[PDB]
């Protein structure tokens, strides 16, 4: 239950200086790892525009709470137009009065990030891509429920939901054949084909899996912490322009 | 202080933030508020922000000044790719950034402003009935009001006037037939412009195939702007030599002007031959149409005749045999009370008055 | 009485759409077979009028209502826009007045 | 029809029950009965459906599981009438407004006169997005495949909650989807949905449409039937 | 010169059937979108 | 169009003399599974429907009453008609009657 | 029950336009192929020729109508209410024209004040 909103950083930065004026104004110790990870790790990629900066400025505090717990994953990139953002859970004041010294120390504009459909269409198929240390990508499944929430006359029709289970996810992406994108590729047309519901335009409101995550149009709701590496990959590659 | 999108979000000084800023940096280049304003201005076009509303005016109110900025704006800006995303907020934008540039950095930029001009017309061509494009001839011939009040600048401005009025006659935007006011009011516009320059280069003649396509639209606003625009050029033409042609084509001008008003009697851009092939093909009545206008007179007649107790055609000498006190006096009438009073359609008046000496002493 | 209006209109619609496709085709033959004065000889030769007017005048009075609306509201707004500028020129005008004073005394 | 009140009561002098309604169709096998499930209600419609009988035992299966509003939608819907089965894009055979008797003018048939028609597109040419005309028949093709020939856009019948659920099989293997709705008047406000070209109603099927309206059930290989 | 001429060059340059009693069947099935018999006499 | 417009006039009138019998077999086609076949472009039909037009004639007003209808489509893996969408009202027992002919096999 | 079908005969008055002149385009350009076997100019001269077409066929109309019947009290009322707005419309172009002059001033002001503020403030420098 971390729900993860996510802002925008309108300049590239270097987080390794000023970090002690924050713990001079905080009087607390944070570390703050620099991981230049790479997305899909497979050859097919060129080793160009693929790769990133992670910034995971976690709280190392007592974890007897998860809402006050707040991690702060970052991202970045010296290609793109708009460069970096970050994203932060929790319910604590620190996360403002970071967001107060974001704004005050740099001097970088802040603003809230949006989802768009194929955005999010995009985000249901990363979050499922798993990476293993064999330098392959194992794909699990969940039985996704697709949930709309259109405005009609008079609130005709309120609110209608696509639950597909797991199995029959499995089979439309082994009847599709071998790719990294099921849920762009596969399920969509799916859908479109017997159904005639273009899901890219019709009112996303919640794309949910199987207890795993959940994604929203202004946050995103995980079991776990950590967020994996395609999914901040393709939030980066979203907001560009 | 350095957190700058707290300081111009929107203390007694905090509407004179970004000019401190500006003063304490001693300019020059890409300062704070330069960035947040290009920053916003994409995040804007981009549709990554709720309400353009509550950051919009902010941006035009901090780039009605600095030369700078509003250059760079159009500079990276102003071009087709910008204005297939939002047409409504580069509508606003180009009202706010435009009438107070003022550029003179290299003043070479007549193929960049005619290329905008030309990519947004193809724009709106494309559409086809888009009721945008006049809006930012609207907001360039503002720009033009003020490039010419300076010494500098005039030039360009003059052949820019020419290519815009040029671009803004062709018959995909306006036409009798089928279309709008939008072009007729930025018509009105820029000849208000010539008016303005004529009244204090040898380019004030705006070609006679324009002079003659605003001569034949039977629109009425444009007609009393144009006849202005004659006024004025026969102002500014009297103190010049009858030579070159151009003196005589302006005479020639004013002459035909006068064929469509009340003056009868001929080459009115196309010969009467053709005129009786017309005649022929549609139809005492041969010179009875030779002057929506005249439901104006009727209305006005109708206005003068509450003062009294009780189709201007022979019809209407039938109506007077029925029961001043004819049908070749009436409209001299109403040419005079049109000339007196501060009502509008002046201009007609006015031209009718300073010209065709039989009929100026009414 | 507009029924048979509609239809003689209806009718000289496809009448002219007749023309305009065998004027194409003719050109078009012409083209497909190709491989001054006259200009001047075009210039000597050679249900339509209340439908032109009405139609014309109609686009007219939304067109001239829409931009008395838009020049209404760009007008207020360029105001207070004006006002806005006026004052904080004015305010910056007495700052300026008070920081020649204080370079004065110092 | 013929509403039946039965009013129970208790001692503790009286307390009085919630009334429970039966309603009885005129010459229909479908008995509506008002929603409970209290042991009062299982024992009311046991009892009706061992009075009613007097011949030969009937039993009183129940065909839906979820509750509808009121009682001229219910009559429409699963009562005496020619509404009783078509319901959907059928709705034009049960009230004949296409053709006439035999007995009728021969120079006022649709054979004669010809209804304008729209070509329509069978390439995947809707993925990729004036003519008033166009925009007319578009609407009107909208009114066809969700209603009957031609307020405007709730159904015959308001339906609160349907659940779908489509069994295809590709490959041999049964790939199940569960498509669930709610809200007000669901078809009107899909036929919405459509009107705004959201939805590519070439390949809107007939379950989709409004067909067996108030009915949520399985799909086997392109027929559908319900649930018990 | 070159921007006049550019001007000038660029403002120089600048389906529904009816069905009936008799008809082929690949022609009706074409625009068959209603549920409606077909009228193919 | 005029021989050709009395030849469908003889066509309708022949549809009513037929039609004046009471059972009549009229062709429908469900527009959902109007697939193309991708060969040269035609249309062929994936499930075939057959319509059925009961027609009481009434001998009171000698007028012919409001005609029901019966829908049938064909299996797909069977070969066999299945009561799709009929129009007869509930007290006429239908899907009983097309279960007992021929053994539930049409 | 007449706004329906006015509104038809409206679109069906565009549409009657647009093919109107459509067919005096192409009859134009018809005589100019097949007269023999084309500037701005040429075509400008043909536009004022098409204008004035348009132009006496108005007035044609306008002598045969009006030189309370059906279909004529659209046309009265039409001419009533279209011109109604001319002085408001010089008004607010007036008021526009002002508020940039007033602009022009204020900006010509604020940017002197500019130039001697950094004056001022390299000299505090």
């Amino acid at each position: 239950p971390y729900t993860w909103k996510f802002l925008g950083i309108s300049k590239q930065l270097s987080l390794e200086n000023g970090i002690a004026k924050l713990n001079q104004l905080l009087n607390l110790e944070v570390d703050l790892d620099i991981q230049t990870i790479r997305v899909p790790s497979d050859p097919d990629g060129g080793t160009a525009a693929d790769e990133y900066i992670r910034y995971e400025m976690r709280l190392d505090i007592s974890n007897l709470d998860e809402g006050t717990y707040s991690k702060f994953i970052f991202l970045g990139n010296s290609k793109m137009e708009v460069p970096m953002f970050l994203c932060y859970c929790g319910t604590d004041n620190r996360n403002e009065v970071v967001l107060q010294w974001l704004k005050a120390e740099y001097g970088v504009i802040m603003w809230p990030i949006k989802f768009e459909q194929k955005t999010m269409i995009k985000l249901a198929d990363a979050s499922i891509v798993h990476v293993t240390k064999e330098n392959i990508e194992q794909i699990t499944w969940f039985s996704s429920k697709l949930y709309f929430e259109p405005e009609t006359q008079d609130k005709n029709l309120r609110q209608f939901s696509i639950e597909i289970p797991r199995e029959s996810c499995e089979g439309l992406a082994l009847g599709y054949g071998n790719t990294m994108h099921p849920y762009n590729d596969a399920i969509v047309p799916y859908i479109y084909n017997e159904t005639g519901m273009a899901v890219e335009r019709l009112p996303l409101t919640s794309v949910i899996l199987a207890g795993h995550t959940k994604i929203m149009r202004e946050s995103i709701v995980t079991s776990t912490r950590s967020l994996r590496n395609r999914v901040l990959a393709v939030v980066l590659q979203s907001i560009q322009f | 202080n350095s957190n700058v999108l707290l300081p111009r979000k929107v203390d007694s000084l905090k509407h004179l933030y970004s000019s401190i800023i500006l003063i304490k940096n001693s300019r020059d280049e890409s300062s704070s508020p330069y960035e947040w304003c290009i920053w916003q201005l994409k995040r804007c076009f981009a549709h990554q922000i709720e309400t353009p509303q509550e950051v919009i005016p902010i941006i035009i109110s901090v780039s009605s000044m600095d030369n700078k900025l509003s250059s760079r704006i159009i500079q990276t800006f102003c071009n087709l790719k910008y204005l297939k995303l939002d047409e409504l907020t580069l509508k606003k934008v180009c009202g706010g950034i435009l009438p107070l540039w003022k550029p003179e950095l290299i003043s070479g930029t007549r193929e960049f402003f005619v290329k905008f001009m030309a990519s947004i017309f193809m724009w709106s061509t494309r559409d086809g009935n888009n009721c945008t494009f006049s809006e930012t001839c609207f907001y360039v011939l503002q720009m033009i009001t003020n490039w010419v009040l300076d010494d500098k600048l005039i030039a360009l401005g003059l052949t820019l006037l020419h290519d815009m009025q040029s671009l803004l006659t062709l018959d995909k935007i306006f036409n009798n037939a089928t279309s709008n006011r939008f072009s007729t009011m930025a018509f009105i516009s820029s000849l208000d412009i010539l008016t303005q320059l004529s009244k204090q280069i040898q380019y004030l003649i705006v070609g006679p195939d324009i002079m003659n396509k605003v001569f034949s639209s039977d629109d009425p606003l444009l007609l009393s702007a144009a006849c202005r625009y004659l006024v004025a050029t026969k102002n500014k033409l009297m103190q010049y030599p009858s030579t070159n042609k151009f003196v005589r084509m302006q005479n020639q001008y004013i002459m035909d002007l006068t064929n469509y008003l009340y003056r009868n009697k001929s080459l009115f851009g196309v010969s009467p031959d053709f005129f009786k092939q017309i005649l022929e093909n549609l139809y005492f009545k041969n010179a009875k149409f030779f002057t929506a206008l005249s439901y104006i007179c009727i209305i006005i007649l109708r206005r003068l005749e509450t003062a009294e107790n009780t189709i201007i055609n022979e019809e209407t000498f039938n109506n007077f045999f029925r029961v001043v006190n004819n049908i070749h006096d009436l409209r001299v009438k109403i040419l005079m009370h049109l000339s007196n009073t501060a009502n509008p359609y002046r201009d007609i008046a006015a031209f009718l008055f300073t010209y065709l000496k039989s009929l100026s002493k009414y | 009485v507009l029924d048979v209006y509609i239809k003689n209109l209806e009718n000289q619609i496809g009448n002219k759409r007749y023309f305009l496709k065998q004027a194409q085709g003719a050109i078009d033959e012409i083209t497909k077979r190709s491989l001054s004065e006259v200009f001047t000889e075009l210039l000597r030769k050679p249900p339509i009028g209340f439908s032109l007017t009405s139609n014309f005048l109609s686009l007219r009075a939304q067109s001239s209502s829409e931009w008395l609306s838009l020049m209404n509201d760009q007008s207020v707004d360029q105001k207070a826009m004006l006002l806005l500028q006026n004052n904080i020129n004015s305010d910056l005008k007495e700052l300026l007045r008070k920081l020649q004073h204080q370079m004065t005394i110092m | 029809v013929l509403i039946t009140r039965i009013q129970l009561f208790d001692s503790n002098p009286l307390i009085s029950r919630r009334p429970y309604y039966v309603a009885f169709p005129l010459n229909s096998p479908i008995i509506f009965h008002s929603v409970d499930k209290d042991i009062y209600a299982r024992l009311v419609l046991q009892s009706i459906s061992r009075t009613i009988s007097e011949r030969e035992t009937i039993i009183f299966k129940p065909v839906q599981k979820i509750p509808v509003k009121s009682i001229h939608n219910i009559m429409t819907l699963l009562g005496p009438s020619r509404f009783a089965e078509s319901m959907g894009p059928w709705e034009c055979y049960a009230s004949a407004n296409f053709e006439r008797s035999p007995l009728h003018d021969y120079k006022k048939h649709q054979g004669l006169t010809g209804k304008k028609v729209m070509v329509r597109e069978f390439d995947d040419s809707f993925l990729n997005d004036e003519e008033p005309e166009i925009r007319r028949l578009r609407l009107e093709k909208n009114m066809i495949k969700f209603k009957g020939s031609a307020s405007r856009y709730s159904s015959l019948v308001p339906i609160e909650k349907v659940g779908f659920t489509l069994k295809n099989e590709i490959n041999s293997r049964i790939i199940t989807i569960k498509l669930k709705f709610n809200g007000n008047d669901i078809f009107g406000g899909l036929h919405e949905l459509c009107d705004k070209n959201l939805i590519n109603i070439d390949k809107v099927p007939g379950w989709l449409a409004g067909e067996n309206g108030s009915f949520s059930g399985t799909i086997m290989n392109g027929d559908f039937q319900r649930e018990q | 010169q070159n921007d006049i001429t550019q001007d000038f060059l660029n403002l120089i340059s600048i389906r529904v059937e009816r069905i009936n009693g008799l008809t082929n069947l690949q022609k009706e099935l074409v625009t068959k979108y209603d549920t409606l018999p077909l009228l193919n006499m | 169009s005029t021989s050709d417009r009395s030849e469908l006039e003889d066509y309708i009138v022949l549809e009513n003399v037929y039609r004046m019998f009471g059972i009549t077999f009229f062709p429908l086609v469900d527009p959902i599974d109007l697939k193309i076949k991708d060969a040269s472009g035609e249309i062929f039909v994936d499930r075939e429907m057959l319509g059925i037009r009961l027609e009481v004639f009434s001998e009171r007003t000698s007028q012919f009453e409001k005609p029901h209808y019966v829908l049938l489509k064909k299996r797909i893996k069977s070969n066999s008609w299945f009561l799709f969408k009929h129009t007869i009202p509930s007290f006429i027992d239908v899907q009983g009657i097309f279960d007992d002919t021929n053994g539930g096999l049409v | 029950s007449s706004e329906k079908q006015w509104e038809r005969i409206q679109q069906l008055e565009k549409e009657h336009v647009e093919v109107y002149r459509e067919l005096l385009i192409t009859l134009d350009r018809l005589y100019l192929i097949r007269k023999h076997n084309l500037s701005h100019t040429q075509q400008r001269l043909l536009e004022i020729r098409h204008q004035l077409q348009i132009n006496l066929e108005k007035t044609a109309l306008l002598i045969r109508l009006l030189e309370t019947n059906v279909l004529f009290t659209k046309l009265q009322n039409l001419l009533e209410e279209s011109n109604s707005l001319d002085y408001e419309l010089l008004q607010s172009l007036g008021a526009q024209s002002s508020l940039h002059k007033q602009l022009i001033e204020s900006r010509a002001e604020r940017d002197e004040l500019m130039s001697k503020l950094i004056e001022l403030s390299s000299k505090f420098p």
